């Protein structure tokens, strides 16, 4: 039973490690290679940044939280870590969303949009993503104890204390996952159906890649987002193990992003391999 | 990797026709089939507007609202070289014609160097 507790820090730790290394390779390979420095890859840059913060901070602090048995760092950095994590994860999702939009417009408007869209617009949509994420999550997270008048959070554990109140939990969760997944999936549907007219290559490859992307986003972000809804009705409903796995499943999206967006392109991987030796 | 060279750049009087040809090369683990190719013209100081675009894999033709009816595009899938023939030109088509190749979702984006097409009268 003593072997058990090290294996988890090895798996989660090495997964975090792989995460940050991967996204660092994304950022590096974009700044180094001038050919892949297209407007579409700026969104990949912002994405890899969010996934980097997530990779190094969220993953390791949650690794600590889980491996110790409690949150020993205090209310200040609990509120902090949670605010940060939720904000930058929402930022990741909004990034994916804005990527979806961009790809839709690149498909429907095949010649006009790619020229009309400038770098300034990309920076604007990125900033919009981060700002909206921050506004939607941060103020509600920290000041939920100043408004209620009591920190509902237990001394040992560290969770968002608006979870007890379903009314806000739903509204925040849907604007973070449900609404955005609906949007992404629907305009990706528009992409697949409008782009490529059994269909030999176009519809085949498009449907394949789109499927992989959507499957990733869902398989990672859904379990927690549906468990957050489960626990909002009943407190003893969900086992802490399953909860932990929901959290981690959410984290590994930020690990798999350089595989669905970057490496799914042919050149990116070639650019990656030189960083080895 | 791929770099794209153009041809057919010359002088023509109004009403005449030209054939600009774009040749792509240098494929490894990627296929010319995996690239959708378009023609962009640039007038002096004006926006780099896109004339026409073709997908060789599907054979799907997509033209711009300005060049519809005069311009025709196709290719040679085995030779990995595309052909754009334009007919009944006006002196308003005086520009440098460059060749672009986007992979799905614009990840691998390539441009050429371009050829000059000056129309007389
Ligand atoms: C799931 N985790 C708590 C680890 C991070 C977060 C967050 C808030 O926003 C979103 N949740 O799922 C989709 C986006």
């Amino acid at each position: 039973k003593t072997f058990e507790v090290v294996f988890i820090v090895l798996v989660a730790g090495s997964l975090s490690l792989v995460t940050i290394i991967g996204n660092i390779l994304v950022m590096v390979s974009i700044k180094v290679n001038r050919h892949l420095q297209t407007v579409n890859n700026y969104f990949l840059f912002s994405l890899a940044c969010a996934d980097l913060i997530i990779g190094v901070f969220s993953m390791n602090l949650y690794t600590l939280y889980t491996v110790i048995g409690y949150w020993p760092l205090g209310p200040v950095v609990c509120d902090l870590w949670l605010a940060l994590d939720y904000v930058v994860s929402n930022a990741s999702v909004m990034n994916l969303l804005i990527i979806s939009f961009d790809r839709y417009f690149c498909v429907t408007k095949p010649l006009t949009y790619p020229v009309k869209r400038t770098t300034k617009m990309a920076g604007m949509m990125i900033a919009a993503a981060w700002v909206l994420s921050f506004i939607l999550w941060a103020p509600a997270i920290l000041f939920w104890q100043f408004i209620v008048g009591v920190r509902t959070v237990e001394d040992g554990e560290c969770y968002i204390q608006f979870f007890s109140n379903a009314a806000v939990t739903f509204g925040t969760a849907i604007a973070a996952f449900y609404l955005p997944v609906i949007i992404m999936t629907v305009l990706y549907w528009h992409i697949s159906r409008a782009s490529k007219s059994p269909p030999p290559s176009r519809e085949k490859k498009v449907t394949r890649t789109i499927l992989a992307i959507l499957l990733a986003f869902i398989i990672t972000w859904a379990p927690y987002n549906v468990m957050v809804l489960i626990n909002t009705f009943c407190a003893p409903c969900i086992p802490n193990t399953v909860w932990t796995i929901g959290y981690w499943l959410c984290y590994i999206n930020s690990t798999i992003n350089p595989a669905c967006y970057a490496l799914c392109n042919a050149t990116f991987k070639k650019t990656f391999k030189h960083l080895l030796m | 990797q791929v770099q794209l060279q153009e041809s057919g750049g010359g002088l023509v009087q109004a009403g005449d026709s030209l054939r600009l040809s774009c040749a792509a090369s240098g494929f490894d683990f990627d296929n010319f089939d995996d690239y959708a190719i378009g023609w962009f013209r640039q007038a002096p100081g004006q926006e780099r507007e896109g004339v026409s675009c073709i997908d060789p894999s599907d054979g799907s033709t997509i033209y711009a609202d300005s060049a519809k009816g005069r311009f025709t595009i196709s290719s040679d899938n085995a030779e990995n070289t595309v052909y754009l023939q334009m007919n009944s030109l006006k002196p308003e088509d005086t520009a440098v014609y460059v060749c672009s190749a986007w992979t799905l979702f614009h990840s691998d984006e390539y441009w050429g160097q371009g050829t000059q097409v000056t129309v007389s009268s």
